[PDB]
C-alpha cells in the first residue's frame, strides 16, 4: 500500500563525531518499532577493534601502582580502554609502547603494526618522572558489541596478563525518542529522533547505513519465505 | 460603604451610609472591581499604566 | 440507568420533604449512624454529596411494622441452643434483649463452642457474654447491609467510605450491549434481577410454543396459552436503552418464576452491570497517573464497552393569534439536500441518519411581516425573493450530537388524541447513538476505585503475558494502599482463579485450608462463576490455596505464580519487565459520566433580561461562572486588564460586546471597555429604595 | 502546555478562525464562514492550528483556593473531548483525575494576552506563594520512580570489589556510555555501587576542593565518582553546573534540590529541569515493580502473644472494677490506655518484621503516599474506633482488614467513617467563609513604595543558646526568619559587622549569623511599616513566590488571605474553630487570667474556685482574681507553679488560652502581635502546614489599626 | 545561557526580558502597548502611514503582534518612560 | 437455589441461613 | 564471538499456530527483534472484512427482523466473527437468503467467486415458521481496524448499515528467547516466535508480509549510503 507520504531522514551534526537523525513520518506506532531495533542494532552489530588484555613490566601482584609513573594502574587501564583502534586482521595483534626518563606518555608514542591504526595519538595516558621507564604490552582484536573481561587462559605463561573489558562497538552512546508531530490533519503519525555518539574512527552516517544494511539483510532473510507478499511501500 | 454593603449586613450598612450621607472615593480594589474600572494593583497603578514606548533611533534607521 | 438503580430508588429512606428536617436544618447528630440502625437501614449505602446521611436504604431483611416502625428478623436461643423460630423485632424490644452474632461457631446442635460470645447489649454497646445468657441471634450475615452494597465482593476487606463510594457507583453504571455476568460476585444478583422487575418471568409453568425477537408464547398445562410481549430499544428516563432479549429455546419447558427473557443489565437472569477485564496493577508511563485508567484498543474494537443512548426531541404545533403553525416540509429559504431526509409529512424519515444543525421537524409558524429593512427589499428586488410571509421555528437537533432515528410518534386532535388546550399537533422524535468507549469517560470497579480514561492504547503496545495475551486494562498501584480497598485485589486474585479453573489434589486427603472449604468447590472448570457472600466470604487462606493449583490454560504453562503475580513483556521496548506484577480479572463498569455529556464551549450566545449576563447550563448556550474566588485570584496575580475584560466586555457592557465582536472580526485591537449594565441596574435599584445615590465627576 | 479539545477550541476561537479563514479565501463572506464552522468542514481544522499558534488560554478549577488555582497555558488541539493537563500542575490545582472537570477562559486583547503569557504562565509559577516550597515537585509516581532509580543496593549485580593476588578490582567503568553498555547486558545492575569516571558533572564541593584545587572546572576535566549508575543518570538530568549529589533521593531531598535550583538558577532552566525530572520519574516508575497482592501484606508472628498479654491485662482491670474499687470512667480510661499500648506494640512488631524492600514500605518510606498508621490498619490491627459521641469504645477491633472483619467490627468502623465524612463537608464551607472574611478585611494593604525608611522593627530569637553553651537551631526559622530584611546591623561583641542592614537574610546570612554566634536579630516587618497607605516593599520583604524582593504594586493582602485560607480543609479548642476565634478576637472558652503587675503570687484553694492575688514589689496595690473554675489546671513557667513564686507583669497564671484584649491592654501592642502570630502559627503547624509569618503579620496589622477614644 | 532552545510561547526567555525592564507589570504594559502599535500599523498600512512604525525585527510567517513585540524587547529595540 | 432457572453459582459460604431474602 | 549467519526455520503445530525459529542472534537482540515482528504482525497485515450490510425488512440497526429470534444488533455482533479471504480489491457483495424453521449459520451464505468464507459452521441467527432472512454483505480489503464509515460519507441509501471493519488475519503473536550466555563469549540468542492466525492466511505468509513491510522502512534507512 501507499504510506501517503515519503518517510525521510534528516541528519544534523552536533560535534565532529555526533549526530541527530530524524525519521519522519511513520505509520502510527512504528516509531518504537523502528527506534528500539535501531538502537540495539547500532549498539551491538557494528564490527570494530578493541583492547582485550594488558601486560606491563614492573607489576606482578602489586595491583596498586607501578614504579616511575605517578598515577596508578586503574587509571592507566582506563586510559588504555578509552583508546580507539581500528584493525583489519582478525587475529589478536600485539602492540608495544616504551619510554624512558621523565615525560608525558601519550598514544602517539605507540608503534602500531601494519594493518592497524590508532585514531587519536594525541591522548594523554601517563606521566613518568625520576628516571621513569614504562613499557606496556597491548592486545588488540576485532569483534562486535561490548564484552566483559574474559579470564585469561595463559595465567601461568603470562602472569602479568590482565584482561580488560572490550568496547568493540565504534558507536559509543545511542539514545532515541518518539514524538507525535502533525497528528490532526495527518491522522496521527509520529516522528523518531536518534542521538548518536561514536568514536572518531567512524562517522554516525555510515554507522547508520551499516545498521540499516544489517537490519535489511536480517529481515530479508526472514521475508524470503513467500516472495509474493503484500506490505506497504514508501 | 459600597465595599461594606457588598461584604455583609447590607441593609444595616446601607441604612447607616444613607443616614450619614457617606461618600465613597471609589479608590478601593473591591469597588473598582464592582464598578468596572481598573483595580489599583499590579498593572492598574499609574506608574505601570502610563509608561510610553517608542522605537530606538538606531533600530528605526535600520528599518 | 439499570435495574439496580430502579430497585435502589425504591426501598430508599429519605429524610427531607414536608414534615421533616431539611438540608438547611440538618444536624451532625442526625447525620450520624445510630446503633439502632443495625438491620434497619444500611450505614454504607448513602449519597455522598451535601445530603450525606439524610438518605439511606432499607436493610435487605428489613420490614415495616403496622405502625411505621422498621423491624428486622432474628432467631432466638433457648438453653444456649439456637431454635429455628424467627421473630421480627423492633428497636424498642431489642434493648430489652441481648442479640448474638450471625457468624458464630455453631455446633450443628445449637451450642456455641466458646462460652463468651461477642454481642450487642441494651445501650448499643458490644461486649462478651456467657453463651447461656444470650436470648437472640442474627438471622444471617449481610443483615446490616443494603441491596446494592450486598453486591460488593470482599466487602469486609474494604474501608467504609470506599465501600460507600462503590455502592453509590453501582447504581450509575450504564447498560452495555452485552452485560456479561461477573466472574466473581455474591448470591444477591439473582434475587436483585428477579425483584427489580426488569426480567420477564414465567408466571405459569408450561412448555414454550414459539419464540421470536419480540414475543414469547408459552403453552400452559391447563389448556390456556400466554404471550409475553418483549420491549425493545425503549428509552428510559435517563436516555439509556432498555432492550430485552429472550434466553429460551423453542421446545424447553419452564417453571413458574423462571426467567424467560433477560433485560438491560442482566445475563441469564442475574444482574450484570459491567464486564470482566484482564487487569494489571502496575504504573505505566504516567498515563495512569493519579487515578487515571489505561485500556487496550480491543475494548473499542470488540464493542466490549459500548452503549446505546436514545434521545427524544419534542415540538408542538399550536394555535396562535395570527392563525396556526403547521408542520410541513415546505419551509422558506432552505436548501434541498437538507430536505432529502424529510418526507412529505414534514418529519425526518425513520432510519435517516442525522447530525448537528439538521432539521428533524419542519414546523413553520405564521408571523406575517415585520419591519422590512431596506436591504431585504433590495434583495427580493435584485434576485426575485418572494413574500416568504411565514417564519421557520423548525425543530433542529441540539448542538453536539448525531446518530440514527429510531421512530416517531405523532399526536393530533383530528385523530381524537387528547392534547393540551391550544396545541393541535405534537411530534416526538427519537434519536440513537451507539456511543463507543473513549477517553474522558468514567470507569469504576465495585470497590470505589473510579477513574477517567487517560489514554486508549493500541493493542500491540500493551503489556502481554508470556502466552501473548495482552492485558485489557491498567490501573495505578499507588491508589490501593492509600485508600484501604485491598478487597479489589482479593477480587482480582479470585477472578483470575475463576477464569483459569482449578483442581485441589486430594491425593492424601484434602489440605488443611480446604478442610472447611465446601465440597463441589474443590474442582472448577475454566471460566467458572463463583459467589462470595459479603461476610461469609472466601478466606485468604482458601484464596491462596486456590491460587496454588490453577490448572494451565492451553499448553503446560502457569502464567500466574503462587503469590498471584505474573511476568509481563513490555509491548513498546520488548524487554521483559524486571519484576512480576499482579494480573487478574476484575469487574469494570462504565458509569454515566460520559465526556460527550460534559463538554461545553461558548463564544457568544443568549443573555438574561434583567441583567445582561450570559446564561448558564448546557440547556441554554452556557457561559462559565467567574466567581468571587476567581476575582480574588486575578487580583492576587496583580493582573488588572484581564479582570476588566472578564467583567466588562464579556458579560455586561452591551456596546462593548458588539464593538469587541466587530473589532475582532475586522482585525483591529480591542476597544476600551465601558460601564457594566449590572452596575446601572444596581444604581436604579438603590434609587428605587428612596436612596439619593449619584456619581460625582469632580 | 495544555491539550485542548479541537471541537471546543473551534467553538471558543470562532471569530478568530472565521476571520482567518475568510482571509485564506476558503469562504467568501462571514455567512459562508459561519456555515462551514457549523458543519465543521475539513478546511477549518488546518487553519485552526494556525490561529491557535501561541495564543494563551487560562484554565481554572473550582474551588480556587489560592492564586495558583488559575493558570495560563499554550494550547494544542487534540482528538477527543477532554482537556489534557501536565501532571505537575495537579498539586497546584488540587486536581485528581477521579472525574473532576475544569473550566477554561480565553483572553482577548493585547493587555490580557500579555498578562496571561507573562504573569500566569505555569512555567512562571513553580514556588508556592504561601511558603515558598516548590509546587511543581515530582508527585507520587515520579518520586517512586526516582527513589527506585537512586537507591543503592548492597551486594547487587555488578558491584565494585577491590581484589589482589588473583585478579584486580574488576568493577570500575571508564565512562557512562560503557556503564549503560554493561547495563544492557546482565553484568551490571542500575542500582549497583561502582566507581565510574565522570567528565561533565561537577563534583561535590568537598572532592572538588580537595582534588581540583581552586579551579574546579569539571566539564573539561574528569574524576572518579564512587556512586551508582542511577545517580549518574539523575545528575545528568540536572543542569550541567549543578554539583553531583550522590545520595538516595527522598521527597524531602528532591524538595531541597529543586528549591536550591530555583534559588540560584533562572526560571526557564528550573522549569526545564523539573520537566526532565518528571519524564525520567515516569519512565522509571514502571520498572520499580511496585505492585500489591495478598503476599505483599504481611502479619507479625508475635501478634497473638501481644493480643493475649493485653487481653489478660483487660481481664484483670475488668475484675478489679467488678470488685467495685473503681468506677466506669476509670475502667474506660484503663481499657483505652492498655489498648493504646497494644496498638503501639503491634505496630512496632510489624515495623521490625517488615522488609525494607517491599512495595508498601517502599511507597511509605519514599515520601510519596500514606503512612505507617495506614499500613498498620491494613496489615496488623485497626485499633481504637470512635464513639459517635467522639469517645473511644472499650472493645476495639482486634483484627485488621487483611483478615477480614466481623459484621459488628465493620459497624463501629462505619460509625467513625461517617462522622469524619460529615465533618469534612462542614469544614469546607467553614474554611470558605473564613477566607472570604479574611480577603475582605485584608484587601486594603498593597505594596506602594520601595522603602518607607523606618528604623523600628521586630526582634526574632534565631536559634537561642543552650545551658551547656552552643547554638541549637530554632525549629521554626523558615517561617519566621527567612525572606525578611534586616532592620539593624548585626554585630558580635561590638566587633565586625556580619550582615549589613537592608539585606535579604537568606541561608548564607543566617549561617553567618550562627557562625558569629548572635541570636537575637532585629528585622523589618509590615507591623511597623510607616507608609500611610499600604506598606513599602522592604518592610514586607522578599516575596515568597518569586524568590526576589516584592514588586511595587503587588496586592499582598489578598495573597496573605488566600495563603491562610487555603489549608483550612486540613485542620482537625484546637482547630479551625480555634483559628477562627483567634482571627475574630473573641473571649476564648478556656479564659486564663493574666497577671497585671510584676509581683509575688499568693494562692488560696477556695471551694471549687481558687483565689490568686498578685502583690506588686513596690507601693502599688494588691490585685486579686477570684471567679475561676477548679477544672482548669495550673500553668507552668520558668518548672512548676508554686505559691509565693514571684511572677512577672504578664505571666499567664493559669494554663489554657489567654484573652487577646487583656494581653493587649496589659502588655502593649507588640506583645499581642507576638501572641496572635505565635498562636495561629502553632495551630497551623500542629497539623503539618507551613505558612510564612508575614501573612499573619499583615492580617494582625490590619486588625490593630484603630484606636478607642476615651475623652471627647 | 545554560538552558536549551525554548519552545513556543516562552521563546524569549522570561528572565532575559526581566533584566531589561523594572518589573513584571512594566514588562506586561511594555508588550501590550507595542502590540497595540504594531496591530494599528498592520491594519492601517494601506492608508497614510502615521507615527506607528511596523515591526523592527522580521516578523515570522504568521506571527502574533505580541510575540513580535516581545522579540523586539529582547533585541533591545525600544525604550520606555515610566509613569 | 430455590429459583427454577438459576445458573449454578458455587459459593464460599460456610453457614446455612434459616430464612430466604 | 559468533560470526555465522542468522537463519530461519518453521515448525507447524496446528493448521493456524506455527513456530518460527531464528538463530543465531546477537546477545540481547532476540527480545527486540521478536517485539518488532510482533508489533508489525499484530497491526499492519492487510486482510479483508465486511464493512456494510443490508437487510430488506429493516432500516437501521436498532430494529428487529420479524420472525427471527435474533435481533439486528446481535446479528451484527454475531456476524462480526466472520473470517474471509478476498482476492479482488474492489467492494464485493455476497448474499444470504433463508426461509422456514431453522438456524442460519455462515455456511448458508453464497459468496461470489474469488472470495472465501472460512467458518461455515459459525452461528448467525435462528428463525421460525414466520422467519425469513435476506441480507447482503459488502466486503472490502484493507488493514488494521477502521470504524464505521458514515452513511452520508458515501452515496448510501437509507437501508445501508455501516459496520466496523477489522482487517487483521493475525490472532495472537508471542515469542521467547533462549540465551546461552557462556563464559567463552560464544553467546547468542535463539528467538522462538509463535504466531496464530484466524484460519485466513498461513502464519508463514503473515510473517512474509510483515517482513516485506519492515524491509521497506529499513531499506529507506540503509540507502543513505
Ligand atoms: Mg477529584
Ligand atoms: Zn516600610
Amino acid at each position: 500500500m501507499l504510506i501517503s507520504q515519503r518517510p525521510t531522514l534528516s541528519e544534523d551534526v552536533l560535534t565532529d563525531n555526533r549526530s541527530q537523525f530524524v525519521i519522519e513520518p511513520l505509520e502510527p506506532g512504528f516509531g518504537y518499532t523502528l527506534g528500539n531495533s535501531l538502537r540495539r542494532t547500532l549498539l551491538s552489530s557494528i564490527p570494530g577493534a578493541a583492547v582485550t588484555s594488558i601486560r606491563i613490566d614492573g607489576v606482578l601482584h602489586e595491583f596498586t601502582t607501578v614504579p616511575g609513573v605517578k598515577e596508578d594502574v586503574t587509571e592507566i587501564i582506563l586510559n588504555l580502554k578509552s583508546l580507539v583502534v581500528s584493525s583489519e586482521e582478525d587475529e589478536p595483534v600485539t602492540m608495544y609502547l616504551r619510554k624512558q626518563g621523565p615525560g608525558e606518555v601519550t598514544a602517539g608514542d605507540i608503534v602500531p603494526p601494519a594493518g592497524v591504526t590508532v585514531h587519536n595519538p594525541g591522548m594523554h595516558i601517563a606521566t613518568l618522572n625520576d628516571k621513569g621507564k614504562l613499557e606496556v604490552e597491548l592486545v588488540v582484536e576485532r569483534g562486535r558489541g561490548y564484552v566483559p573481561a574474559v579470564q585469561n587462559r595463559a595465567s601461568g605463561a603470562e602472569i602479568g596478563r590482565i584482561p580488560v573489558d572490550s568496547i568493540y562497538s565504534p558507536v559509543l552512546k545511542v539514545t532515541y525518542k518518539v514524538d507525535a508531530t502533525r497528528v490532526e490533519q495527518r491522522t496521527d503519525f509520529d516522528k523518531l529522533i536518534l542521538d548518536v555518539e561514536t568514536k572518531n574512527s567512524i562517522s554516525p552516517r555510515d554507522a547508520l547505513a551499516s545498521a540499516g544494511k544489517t537490519l535489511v539483510e536480517l529481515f530479508g532473510l526472514a521475508r524470503e519465505l513467500n516472495v509474493e507478499a503484500e506490505g506497504i511501500e514508501i | 460603604w459600597l465595599s461594606a454593603a457588598s461584604f455583609q449586613e447590607t441593609t444595616r450598612v446601607l441604612t447607616d451610609a444613607a443616614i450619614n450621607c457617606r461618600s465613597d472615593k471609589l479608590n478601593g480594589l473591591k469597588e473598582n472591581v464592582i464598578i468596572g474600572k481598573l483595580i489599583p494593583a499590579g498593572t492598574g497603578i499609574n506608574r505601570y499604566r502610563n509608561i510610553a514606548v517608542q522605537p530606538t533611533e538606531e533600530a528605526r534607521a535600520a528599518a | 440507568n439499570n435495574p439496580l438503580s430502579g430497585l435502589t430508588h425504591k426501598r430508599r429512606l429519605s429524610a427531607l420533604g414536608p414534615g421533616g428536617l431539611s438540608r438547611e436544618r440538618a444536624g451532625l447528630e442526625v447525620r450520624d449512624v445510630h446503633p439502632s440502625h443495625y438491620g434497619r437501614m444500611c450505614p454504607i449505602e448513602t449519597p455522598e454529596g451535601p445530603n450525606i446521611g439524610l438518605i439511606g436504604s432499607l436493610s435487605v431483611y428489613a420490614r415495616v411494622n403496622p405502625f411505621g416502625f422498621i423491624e428486622t428478623p432474628y432467631r432466638k436461643v433457648v438453653d444456649g441452643v439456637v431454635s429455628d423460630e424467627i421473630v421480627y423485632l423492633t428497636a424498642d424490644e431489642e434493648d430489652r434483649h441481648v442479640v448474638a452474632q450471625a457468624n458464630s461457631p455453631i455446633d450443628a446442635d445449637g451450642r456455641f463452642v466458646e462460652p463468651r460470645v461477642l454481642v450487642r447489649r441494651k445501650a448499643g454497646e458490644v461486649e462478651y457474654v456467657p453463651s447461656s445468657e444470650v436470648d437472640y441471634m442474627d438471622v444471617s450475615p449481610r443483615q446490616m447491609v443494603s441491596v446494592a452494597t450486598a453486591m460488593i465482593p470482599f466487602l469486609e476487606h474494604d474501608d467504609a467510605n470506599r465501600a460507600l463510594m462503590g455502592a453509590n457507583m453501582q447504581r450509575q453504571a450504564v447498560p452495555l450491549v452485552r452485560s456479561e455476568a461477573p466472574l466473581v460476585g455474591t448470591g444477591m444478583e439473582l434475587r436483585a434481577a428477579i425483584d427489580a422487575g426488569d426480567v420477564v418471568v414465567a408466571e405459569e409453568s408450561g412448555v414454550i410454543e414459539e419464540v421470536s425477537a419480540d414475543y414469547i408464547t408459552v403453552m400452559h398445562d391447563n389448556g390456556t396459552r400466554r404471550t409475553y410481549r418483549m420491549r425493545k430499544f425503549a428509552r428510559s428516563n435517563h436516555g439509556t436503552c432498555a432492550n430485552q432479549c429472550p434466553i429460551v429455546d423453542a421446545g424447553d419447558r419452564v417453571e413458574a418464576g423462571q426467567v424467560i427473557a433477560d433485560g438491560p443489565c442482566t445475563d441469564d437472569g442475574e444482574m450484570a452491570l459491567g464486564k470482566n477485564l484482564l487487569v494489571a496493577i502496575m504504573p505505566w508511563e504516567g498515563h495512569n497517573y493519579e487515578d487515571a485508567i489505561i485500556l487496550s484498543n480491543r475494548l473499542v474494537e470488540e464493542d466490549v464497552l459500548t452503549s446505546i443512548h436514545i434521545e427524544e426531541h419534542e415540538i408542538d404545533a399550536r394555535d396562535t393569534k395570527l392563525g396556526a403553525e403547521e408542520i410541513t416540509r415546505d419551509i422558506p429559504n432552505i436548501s434541498d439536500e437538507v430536505l432529502a431526509d424529510l418526507d412529505e409529512r414534514g418529519i425526518v424519515r425513520i432510519g435517516a441518519e442525522v447530525r448537528d444543525g439538521d432539521i428533524l421537524v419542519g414546523k413553520v409558524t405564521p408571523k406575517g411581516e415585520t419591519e422590512l429593512t431596506p436591504e431585504e427589499r433590495l434583495l427580493r428586488a435584485i434576485f426575485g425573493e418572494k413574500a416568504r410571509e411565514v417564519r421557520d421555528t423548525s425543530l433542529k437537533v441540539p448542538h453536539g450530537e448525531s446518530g440514527k432515528v429510531i421512530g416517531i410518534r405523532v399526536f393530533s386532535r383530528e385523530d381524537e388524541d387528547e392534547l393540551p388546550a391550544g396545541v393541535n399537533e405534537l411530534v416526538r422524535v427519537y434519536v440513537a447513538q451507539k456511543r463507543k468507549i473513549s477517553d474522558g469517560d468514567k470507569l469504576a470497579g465495585r470497590h470505589g476505585n473510579k477513574g477517567v480514561i487517560g489514554k486508549i492504547l493500541p493493542v500491540e503496545d500493551m503489556p502481554f503475558l508470556a502466552d501473548g495475551t495482552p492485558v485489557d486494562i491498567i490501573l495505578n498501584t499507588h491508589g490501593v494502599p492509600r485508600r484501604m480497598n485491598i478487597g479489589q485485589i482479593l477480587e482480582t486474585h479470585l477472578g483470575w482463579c475463576a477464569h483459569s479453573g482449578w483442581k485441589v489434589d486430594a491425593a492424601k486427603g484434602v489440605p488443611d485450608w480446604a478442610a472447611r472449604l465446601p465440597d463441589e468447590l474443590l474442582e472448577a472448570q475454566p471460566n467458572a462463576i463463583v459467589s462470595t457472600p459479603v461476610f461469609d466470604g472466601a478466606q485468604e487462606a482458601e484464596l491462596q490455596g486456590l491460587l496454588s493449583c490453577t490448572l494451565p490454560n492451553r499448553d503446560g504453562d502457569v502464567l500466574v505464580d503462587a503469590d498471584g503475580k505474573a511476568m509481563l513483556f513490555d509491548g513498546r521496548s520488548g524487554e521483559p519487565f524486571p519484576y512480576p506484577v499482579t494480573v487478574g480479572y476484575m469487574y469494570i463498569m462504565k458509569l454515566h459520566h460520559l465526556v460527550d455529556d460534559k463538554i461545553h464551549a461558548r463564544s457568544t450566545g443568549p443573555y438574561s433580561m434583567i441583567t445582561q449576563q450570559p446564561l448558564g447550563g448546557k440547556a441554554q448556550f452556557g457561559g462559565q461562572r467567574f466567581g468571587e474566588m476567581e476575582c480574588w485570584a486575578m487580583q492576587a496575580y496583580g493582573a488588572a486588564y484581564t479582570l476588566q475584560e472578564l467583567l466588562t466586555i464579556k458579560s455586561d457592557d452591551t456596546v462593548g460586546r458588539v464593538k469587541v465582536y466587530e473589532a475582532i472580526v475586522k482585525g483591529e485591537n480591542i476597544p476600551e471597555p465601558g460601564i457594566p449594565e449590572s452596575f446601572k441596574v444596581l444604581l436604579k435599584e438603590l434609587q428605587s429604595l428612596c436612596l439619593n445615590v449619584e456619581v460625582l465627576s469632580s | 502546555q495544555c491539550g485542548l479539545p479541537k471541537l471546543m477550541a473551534l467553538e471558543l476561537f470562532k471569530p478568530f478562525v472565521m476571520k482567518r479563514l475568510v482571509d485564506l479565501n476558503h469562504a467568501q463572506n462571514i455567512k459562508s464562514a459561519k456555515r462551514m464552522v457549523e458543519r465543521q468542514r475539513p478546511q477549518v481544522w488546518d487553519v485552526l492550528e494556525e490561529v491557535i499558534a501561541e495564543h494563551p488560554v487560562l484554565l481554572n478549577r473550582a474551588p480556587t483556593l489560592h492564586r495558583l488555582g488559575i493558570q495560563a497555558f499554550e494550547p494544542m488541539l487534540v482528538e477527543g473531548k477532554a482537556i489534557q493537563l501536565h501532571p505537575l500542575v495537579c498539586e497546584a490545582f488540587n486536581a485528581d483525575f477521579d472525574g473532576d472537570q475544569m473550566a477554561v477562559h480565553l483572553p482577548l486583547s493585547a493587555e490580557a494576552q500579555a498578562e496571561a503569557r507573562i504573569l500566569m504562565l505555569s512555567s512562571n509559577n513553580i514556588l508556592s506563594p504561601a511558603s515558598g516550597r516548590p509546587l511543581a515537585m515530582p508527585r507520587l509516581d515520579m518520586v517512586t520512580g526516582l527513589y527506585y532509580l537512586t537507591t543503592e543496593v548492597p551486594g547487587d549485580t555488578g558491584e565494585y570489589q577491590p581484589a589482589s593476588g588473583d585478579h584486580p578490582e574488576t568493577g570500575v567503568y571508564s565512562s557512562p556510555a560503557e556503564a549503560i553498555m554493561a547495563a544492557d547486558r546482565g553484568v551490571l545492575s542500575v542500582r549497583a555501587k561502582i566507581k565510574v569516571r565522570l567528565t561533565q558533572l561537577r563534583p561535590p564541593v568537598e572532592i572538588e576542593a580537595e582534588l581540583f584545587g581552586h579551579s574546579g572546572w569539571q566539564p573539561g576535566d574528569a574524576w572518579m565518582a564512587e556512586t551508582t549508575l542511577g545517580r549518574v543518570m539523575f545528575n545528568e538530568l540536572l543542569p550541567l553546573g549543578y554539583p553531583f549529589v550522590n545520595k538516595q533521593m527522598h521527597k524531602k531531598v528532591q524538595a531541597a534540590i529543586i528549591n536550591d535550583l530555583a534559588e540560584r538558577y533562572p526560571m526557564i532552566v528550573v522549569a526545564q529541569t523539573v520537566d526532565k525530572l518528571k519524564d525520567a520519574g515516569f519512565y522509571w516508575a514502571t520498572r520499580s515493580g511496585v505492585t500489591v497482592s495478598m503476599a505483599d501484606v504481611l502479619v507479625p508472628p508475635r501478634k497473638k502473644e501481644i493480643l493475649d498479654h493485653y487481653e489478660e491485662r483487660a481481664d484483670k482491670v475488668e475484675k478489679q472494677f467488678q470488685r467495685g474499687a473503681l468506677n466506669h470512667d476509670e475502667r474506660n480510661e484503663a481499657l483505652v490506655e492498655i489498648w493504646k499500648e497494644a496498638t503501639d506494640e503491634v505496630g512496632q512488631a510489624l515495623r521490625e518484621h517488615y522488609p525494607d524492600d517491599n512495595p508498601i514500605i517502599t511507597i511509605v518510606d519514599s515520601g510519596a503516599t500514606g503512612n505507617f498508621t495506614q499500613t498498620r490498619t491494613l496489615a496488623g490491627m485497626k485499633g481504637l474506633v470512635t464513639n459517635p459521641k467522639g469517645e473511644f469504645i472499650p472493645r476495639p477491633v482486634k483484627s485488621s482488614f487483611r483478615e477480614g472483619l466481623t459484621v459488628l467490627e465493620y459497624f463501629i468502623n462505619t460509625h467513625g467513617a461517617r462522622k469524619g465524612l460529615a465533618d469534612t463537608a462542614l469544614r469546607t464551607a467553614d474554611s470558605g467563609y473564613l477566607t472570604r472574611r479574611l480577603v475582605d478585611v485584608s484587601q486594603d494593604v498593597i505594596v506602594r513604595e520601595h522603602d518607607c525608611q523606618t528604623e523600628r522593627g521586630i526582634v526574632v530569637e534565631l536559634a537561642e543558646r543552650a545551658p551547656d553553651g552552643t547554638l541549637i537551631r530554632d525549629p521554626y526559622i523558615e517561617t519566621s526568619a527567612y525572606a525578611r530584611t534586616l532592620g539593624t546591623d548585626a554585630v558580635d561583641e561590638a566587633g565586625n559587622v556580619i550582615v549589613e542592614r537592608g539585606q535579604d537574610l537568606g541561608d548564607p546570612e543566617i549561617d553567618a549569623l550562627l557562625a558569629a554566634g548572635i541570636t537575637q536579630v532585629k528585622v523589618r516587618s509590615v507591623l511597623t511599616c510607616a507608609t500611610s497607605t499600604g506598606v513599602c516593599a522592604t518592610c514586607y520583604g522578599r516575596s515568597m513566590a518569586t524568590g526576589k524582593l516584592v514588586d511595587i504594586g503587588e496586592a499582598v493582602g489578598i495573597v496573605a488571605a488566600q495563603s491562610i485560607g487555603e489549608p483550612g480543609t486540613q485542620l482537625t479548642t484546637g482547630g479551625l474553630p480555634r483559628v477562627q476565634e483567634l482571627f475574630e478576637a473573641r473571649v476564648p472558652r478556656g479564659k486564663a487570667p493574666i497577671a497585671d503587675v510584676t509581683g509575688r503570687v499568693r494562692l488560696e484553694d477556695g471551694e471549687r474556685f481558687y483565689k490568686i492575688t498578685i502583690v506588686p514589689d513596690d507601693g502599688g496595690e494588691e490585685v486579686v482574681y477570684d471567679k475561676i473554675s477548679k477544672r482548669q489546671r495550673l500553668r507552668v513557667f520558668k518548672r512548676v507553679l508554686s505559691d509565693g513564686d514571684h511572677v512577672e507583669v504578664g505571666q499567664q497564671l493559669m494554663e489554657g488560652s489567654a484573652d487577646p484584649h487583656e494581653v493587649l491592654r496589659v502588655q502593649g501592642p507588640r506583645e499581642v502581635q507576638i501572641h496572635l502570630v505565635r498562636e495561629v502559627q502553632e495551630v497551623y503547624r500542629a497539623q503539618g502546614v507551613s505558612i510564612h509569618d508575614k501573612h499573619i503579620e499583615v492580617i494582625v496589622r490590619q486588625m490593630l489599626r484603630r484606636v478607642t477614644i476615651i475623652d471627647s | 545561557g545554560g538552558y536549551d532552545t525554548p519552545l513556543g510561547i516562552t521563546n524569549p526567555p522570561i528572565d532575559e526580558l526581566l533584566d531589561r525592564v523594572s518589573s513584571k507589570y512594566a514588562l506586561v504594559i511594555y508588550a501590550a502597548k507595542r502590540a497595540r502599535q504594531i496591530n494599528d500599523y498592520y491594519n492601517q498600512l494601506g492608508e497614510g502611514i502615521l507615527e506607528y512604525v511596523g515591526p523592527l525585527v522580521e516578523p515570522g510567517l504568521q506571527e502574533k503582534p505580541l510575540s513580535i513585540a516581545l522579540r523586539e524587547i529582547h533585541a533591545d529595540l525600544l525604550e520606555h518612560t515610566e509613569g | 437455589n430455590s429459583v427454577p432457572g438459576a445458573p449454578n453459582r458455587v459459593s464460599f459460604a460456610k453457614l446455612r441461613e434459616p430464612l430466604e431474602v
